[PDB]
RNA sequence: ACUCGUGAGAGACUGCCGGGGUCAACUCGGAGGAAGGUGGGGAUGACGUCAAGUCAUCAUGCCCCUUAUGUCCAGGGCUUCACACAUGCUACAAUGGCCGGUACAAAGGGCUGCGAUGCCGUGAGGUGGAGCGAAUCCUUUCAAAGCCGGUCUCAGUUCGGAUCGGGGUCUGCAACUCGACCCCGUGAAGUCGGAGUCGCUAGUAAUCGCAGAUCAGCAACGCUGCGGUGAAUACGUUCCCG
């Protein structure tokens, strides 16, 4: 176990919790809630880049806000999305639950995005180093990408040895706690087992 | 009036002092009621010694946290700050003795994996 | 010399054989040998080449000595174990004869880390 | 022990097979699970086949076996020597 | 001490006595950090020393610390791939400590029945030249002698 | 866990509230004071007649989503390996890594 | 009579806000307050081991801080109070009124 | 002074003198001179002929020491073995009784330490 | 007003002085200061190594079971004991044991939880329920080592408490296997521990108590924290280890 979480390394300095509410009594039940929304999010939208799914909660009433790259998907134009997940959220004893679908504004900055997007890749037939390329550049490309890492590790190409790959360009300073880094993991699903992939996105920092 | 504070490792003394005789009133209990301890007297009463102003001052003090040996420490930084306050011009007296410092010396923090502050459990080579 | 042999799973008859065979060492060993322990292992994947696995550890008079083997099976494994330990106690013996030829000899001739330094007087020979 | 206000532990099962066993005034071999129960001076004569783990074992109760517990006299582990 | 030698603890002067030695004879004694039983312990051997001769108990003393305070001592060294006993002469501060600290022992192996009574005896006849620390400085001093031969390095 | 184990919780918990509640607690108040008649009551025969499950002594704190039933957190009612890995997301609001 | 109003948050910066806001409406309805008086911060702490399996001794600590405020205002005119029941804050912060 | 047949110490206090007794410890050697009333610190050797009477009625009054006492944990110890209960046959292979750990400890039951 | 609690800020930057220095890094000493030279302690663990650990948190490729290797239940087991190894606790006592009086902490927890005054027991505890979602009430007003007084007088003892006999309390459906605690009795080994070996550089080691998580209860002497009292020593890198 070598490097801490980056996001939980500056979790109250540079970023924020993706869930807003206090409880005293009933903070284990609002959690059971949280993760099981959390969870019926992630299983249920797949194809559009599901990048934050932030929960606030007051009383009877719940907000939660999700970031997607393509809202128009998850989105129904008669609301049957809307309805659809509306009704199944309510089945999850929410009482009043309330969406409020955003769009995040550079999909080729958000590291979760770039990780979907080069898993999404690696899954069908394209070669890791095409992929890693491709996220790189356009990262890279963006006015305020200042370093991006990508790494994925596995059975890469089928093989029966697992290896780790990565490539860096410009910098990536994981122990200075005011640069913001941006992380992003997800897992590939490939026929040969599971391959992981990690991104780092440095922009900056925070004072 | 004037009023100091001494603090030394979670012993914090409060001091009113007065031009009275050597009278010592600690929460309401006397030098000997208090602090049972040669030492502790000695050490209470060094900065008194070295500015040699012994019985010229009745001294109240508000005692807690800690232990004797805290009180007793804060105390006496205490009784050099208000003399300070009180005649500025013996300041290389009681600097020189150190009586102005404040002790940096806190009980150090637990760490998981070890019994103690820096004690390690035993370790077996066969 | 008395070796307990720790085994897992399907390994009949390697107890007694690596008992045996071990116990022998004792007399190579130049110290009184206080602990010997031996533990055998097998590797569940049928892939690997060299399942089984001996591992032995003495405390040579607070002298660590441990070694680790593969092999196919368990004779194999305590043999190669046996020729590994054997190896390490003739690396580890200190005595007088193991230490002769390390030890700086002549006066001038030779030079080495614990050789003693040439006295030297005030003035420059000249 | 159990303390003397809730009363000695027995349960139910064994307890009606005693009841219906003494009323008429015969002991047969009386089959139990319950290692738990207490032994009442209801059972004096009554030849408890006790459980064990693996099997019942007949247990006959005496005046002096009272207060104990059935599972007192079903020995569960087994040892011969190394 | 790989980078140089470490500052040393200034202890402060006993109040009931002013002197340094005190001071130190109490911390040699002291316990499980319980410092006031030390202190009364020290303080009692001292009255039982002034009331049995009669004078001031610092200067008998500083007579027995005299009396068992070695001069010189043997430390193995390794010159060569070679191990020998060599004197080697002691310094001042660590000649104290030797002898503080085996004064405190060898009290606390005494048969008087109590701490006090056992420090008091034991530094009355290091002041009058019969304590087993006189006797443990002359073994030292024997010892050394009689490896003199490889004082030369 | 496994899911079987996972259910049968969830059910002990159910035949909890349903007996515990009022069954399983009216008969130890009567068992409380020597002056109640305890012992022609058969309350504890009564009450062994209840199904053991209705204790809350057979209850077991599990992970609520994992079903780990080992290193319980009851604030979070969350394993110690899933409290680490979404305090470390920012998942649980006002937690953070901690030092002193 | 006056009444307690008790604040609790785990971010210092979203209950200094809401503390100052809430002294801003009252002064604005006009009512004598005592100010935002601090509290005892409260602090729980957690500590689990890192990896699933053994590895006992290496092991990570959490806490979770609550930051206390006491609002205590005078002369509880309706109006005040009708204000009081009207203002909107953030999820974060939770309001008690005694 | 011979007490109960039992050879009391040459000079002690009296209550941990009476704890000699094998069936008084502190707490009975406390109770039963404060109850007869004779003094409690006073030594072995001040005894009169009287203050043995006193002990002696007492002691065979309300308390049960020596040789019954010693007799009756046997044949309590008997009675629990030829029951077949647990505790009888741990105590016929001299083997803890209260469900102590047998794996390392336990040499008190075990006695002294064997090799095989 | 003084503490304190919690918000903001100042404050240590070789900043200044003197000397070494390539006039360079850097270094020694001094002043000021609460603090002096990364102040103290944390969090933070590069590329990789050891096919290190974990398919028993989880997920997962492939293989296998599928009237069972799934699934429900009662009882038992995980606690077995001729031994061996490892980590600890309690001791072997007078720098102590017992009794009486008496003084100083921090941190933390509490809603179907903390639970006080009072009353009943000798004691676990029983009855009862004040007040408390708690800087308020309860954990006693909080400690123990400490100080003062009395006793014990060097003994396998007024040390040590194991083991065992009898009697109880509480939790729990239920303390037999297999809980903790209380009372009376019992009173083992143990006289400071071979070869060898471990931790620790200052508020540290040693020692004293307190709290928390898990938890109906507890095997907790464990683990994670908190404060009380508080040492010795470092000449120096030849040797051992990395």
């Amino acid at each position: 176990g070598q490097k801490i979480n980056p996001h939980g390394f500056r979790l109250g300095i540079t970023t924020e919790w993706k869930s807003r509410w206090y409880a005293d009594k009933q903070y284990k039940d609002y959690v059971k809630e949280d993760v099981a929304i959390r969870k019926l999010l992630a299983t249920g939208l797949e194809r559009a880049g599901i990048a934050d799914v932030e929960i606030e909660r007051t009383r009877d009433r719940v907000r939660v806000d999700i970031h997607t790259a393509r809202p128009g998907i998850v989105i129904g134009r008669r609301g049957t999305e809307a309805d659809r997940i509306r009704a199944d959220l309510e089945k999850l004893t929410g009482k009043q639950v309330q969406l409020n679908i955003l769009e995040v504004k550079n999909p080729e900055s958000q590291a979760q995005l770039v990780a979907q997007g080069v898993a999404e890749q690696l899954s069908n037939r394209v070669a890791f180093r095409r992929a890693m390329r491709k996220a790189i550049q356009s990262a890279m490309r963006q006015p305020n990408v200042k370093g991006i890492r990508v790494q994925c590790s596995g059975r890469l190409g089928g093989a029966e040895m697992s290896r780790s790959e990565f490539y860096r360009e410009g910098r990536v300073p994981l122990h200075t706690l005011r640069a913001d880094i941006d992380y992003g993991l997800y897992e590939a699903k490939t026929t040969f087992g599971r391959i992981g992939v990690k991104v780092w996105i440095y922009k900056g920092d925070i004072v | 009036p004037i009023q100091t504070v001494g603090r030394r490792k979670e012993a914090v003394v409060r001091v009113r002092l007065v031009p009275g005789t050597g009278q010592f009133n600690l929460d309401g209990r006397t030098l000997e009621n208090y602090f049972p301890n040669k030492v502790h007297q000695q050490l209470i009463k060094a900065p008194l010694v070295t500015v040699d102003r012994v019985d010229q001052f009745d001294i109240y003090a508000h005692l807690d946290g800690g232990g004797p040996s805290g009180q007793a420490g804060a105390l006496r930084l205490a009784i050099a700050r208000a003399l300070i306050l009180v005649q500025p011009e013996d300041r290389p007296a009681l600097k020189k003795a150190g009586f102005l410092t404040r002790d940096p010396r806190a009980i150090e923090r637990k760490k998981y994996g070890l019994k103690k502050a820096r004690k390690a459990p035993q370790y077996s080579k066969r | 010399m008395d070796v307990d042999v720790s085994t897992d799973g399907e390994l009949p008859g390697a107890a007694e054989y690596a008992r045996e065979k071990i116990g022998r060492l004792s007399r190579r060993a130049h110290r009184p040998v206080l602990h010997a322990r031996v533990r055998l292992t097998r590797h569940g994947d049928p892939a690997v080449e060299r399942p089984v696995i001996a591992q032995a550890n003495l405390d040579v008079n607070g002298r660590q000595v441990r070694a680790q083997v593969e092999g196919v099976n368990a004779r194999e494994a305590v043999d190669r174990l046996e020729a590994r330990l054997r190896s390490r106690l003739e690396r580890i013996a200190e005595h007088w004869e193991a230490r002769r030829g390390g030890v700086p000899a002549e006066a001038g001739r030779e030079w080495r880390h614990e050789s003693e330094p040439a006295r030297r007087p005030g003035y420059f020979p000249r | 022990p159990r303390s003397l206000k809730k009363g000695p532990f027995v349960d139910d099962h064994l307890l009606k097979k005693v009841d219906v066993q003494n009323e008429k005034n015969t002991k047969q071999v009386i089959k139990t699970w319950s290692r738990r129960s207490t032994i009442i001076p209801d059972f004096i004569g009554h030849t408890f086949a006790v459980h064990d783990g693996r099997k019942h074992v007949p247990v006959f109760v005496t005046e002096a076996m009272v207060g104990h517990k059935l599972g007192e006299f079903a020995p569960t582990r087994t040892f011969k020597g190394h | 001490p790989r980078k140089g030698p470490a500052p040393k603890r200034p202890l402060v002067n006993d109040p009931v006595y002013g002197s340094q030695l005190v001071t130190q004879l109490v911390n040699k004694v002291l316990l499980e950090g319980k410092k006031s039983l030390a202190e009364r312990i020290v303080y009692g051997a001292l009255e039982q020393a002034r009331e049995k001769t009669g004078t001031d108990p610092v200067v008998t003393l500083k007579r027995a610390l005299d009396n068992v305070k070695p001069a010189l001592e043997v430390r193995s060294r390794r010159v060569g791939g070679a191990t020998y006993q060599v004197p080697v002469e002691v310094r001042p501060d660590r000649s104290t400590t030797l002898a503080l600290r085996w004064l405190v022992n060898f009290s606390r192996q005494r048969r008087e029945k109590t701490m006090v009574e056992r420090l008091a005896n034991e530094i009355l006849d290091a002041s009058n030249g019969l304590g087993a620390s006189v006797k443990r400085r002359e073994d030292t001093h024997k010892m050394a002698e009689a490896n003199r031969a490889f004082a030369h390095y | 866990a496994k899911k079987s184990k996972i259910v049968k919780n969830e059910q002990r918990r159910e035949l909890v509230q349903r007996y515990a509640e009022r069954r399983a607690e009216l008969k130890r108040t009567i068992r409380d004071p020597a002056s109640s008649p305890e012992r022609r009551a058969a309350a504890v025969s009564a009450l062994q007649r209840l199904p053991r499950d209705s204790s809350p002594v057979r209850l077991r704190n599990r992970d609520v989503v994992d079903g780990r039933p080992r290193g319980h957190l009851r604030k979070f009612g969350l394993s110690r390996v899933r409290v680490r890995e979404m305090a470390h997301r920012g998942e649980l609001p006002g937690v953070r890594k901690a030092s002193w | 009579q006056k009444i307690r109003i008790r604040l609790k948050a785990y971010d210092h910066e979203a209950i200094d806000a809401s503390a100052r806001k809430i002294v801003e409406t009252v002064t604005r309805t006009g009512a004598s307050v005592v100010g935002p008086v601090p509290l005892p911060t409260e602090k729980n702490v957690y500590c689990v081991i890192r990896s699933p399996h053994k590895y006992k001794d290496s092991r990570e600590h959490f806490e979770m801080r609550t930051h206390k405020r006491l609002i205590d205002i005078l002369d509880p005119t309706p109006k005040t109070v009708d204000a009081l029941m009207r203002i909107d804050l953030p999820a974060s912060v939770d309001v008690n009124i005694q | 002074a011979r007490l109960v047949g039992v050879d009391l110490p040459r000079d002690k206090r009296m209550e941990i003198a009476l704890t000699y007794i094998y069936g008084i410890g502190r707490t009975r050697s406390n109770e039963i001179l404060a109850a007869t009333g004779i003094d409690k610190n006073m030594r072995t050797k001040d005894l009169t002929d009287d203050q043995v009477t006193v002990l002696r009625d007492y002691i065979e009054g309300n308390l049960k020491v020596e040789g019954d006492l010693r007799r009756e944990v046997q044949a309590d110890i008997r009675r629990k073995i030829e029951i077949g209960c647990y505790q009888g046959l741990r105590h016929r292979r001299g083997l803890p009784v209260r469900g102590q750990r047998t794996k390392t400890n336990a040499r008190t039951r075990k006695g002294p330490k064997r090799t095989i």
